[PDB]
């Protein structure tokens, strides 16, 4: 439908697939990573082309189209 | 060696400016001595003090926290991970400097710059098996300040074992 596929390489070295919409907010994409991988949104650092993405933007604000590769790291040191 | 070969073959990916990730697979204690640190909430700074300060005691971490202050005043506003804190510079410092408040990869990034060192955090499962390393700075494992991270909030210090120096 209106959904595309993107890839996220996680801090653990796992290249996962994610189903998203270009209009999803970074916040929505974090929530999907929570569901698939259990990382709390508050902890996630989503990266695309060397930039850490911000919660009020959309994938499309970053020219993030189908089959894009993002990086997900997260904080270490704080509770979950 | 094969140990040295292994440590020399770590594959680091720069995910954002000056921050690198790798996913070697290994028992942390096969290559490092663990220097255990208290579980008082200050362990991040204890671990750093153990590796950077002579005659380290249970109160040396306060010095690391003060270096974190001066680091923050230069670097907090532009640190990507600071965005996740969501506090002004001054409110961050007040929280960061309070007693027994967890340190993290955010302070590691800033201390790397402030102390002119490379910091690696190896994050392990409860089996002490490595799930990833995150490196702040451009140095290698043999000269870096190596920290062991476990159980969400706990850090210990690491020293490479003599046979691999
Ligand atoms: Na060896």
């Amino acid at each position: 439908d209106d959904k595309m596929q993107i890839f996220v390489k996680t801090l653990t070295g796992k290249t996962i697939t994610l189903e998203v919409e270009p209009s999803d907010t970074i916040e929505n994409v974090k929530a999907k990573i929570q569901d698939k991988e259990g990382i709390p949104p508050d902890q996630q650092r989503l990266i695309f082309a060397g930039k850490q993405l911000e919660d009020g933007r959309t994938l499309s604000d970053y020219n993030i189209q189908k089959l894009s590769l993002l990086y997900l790291v997260w904080r270490l040191g704080v509770p979950w | 060696g094969p140990g040295m070969d292994f440590l020399r073959s770590l594959d680091w990916t720069q995910v954002i400016a000056g921050q690198y990730v790798s996913n070697p697979r290994f028992n942390i204690s096969d290559y490092f001595e663990i220097v255990r640190q208290p579980g008082d909430g200050n362990c991040f700074y204890h671990s750093i003090a153990e590796l950077t300060m002579p005659n380290k005691t249970d109160h040396s971490y306060h010095y690391i926290k003060r270096l974190t202050e001066s680091a923050a005043r230069k670097y907090y506003q532009e640190e990507p991970e600071a965005r996740l804190v969501g506090l002004s510079l001054e409110d961050y410092l007040k929280r960061m400097l309070s007693d027994n408040e967890w340190g993290s990869t955010l302070e590691a990034s800033m201390l790397a710059k402030e102390m002119g060192i490379t910091i690696i955090i190896w994050t392990v499962a409860a089996s002490d098996e490595v799930e990833a390393g995150i490196k702040f700075g451009d140095g290698d494992v043999f000269t870096a300040v190596n920290l062991l991270h476990s159980g969400q909030t706990h850090f210990d210090a690491l020293r490479i074992l003599p046979q691999f120096e």
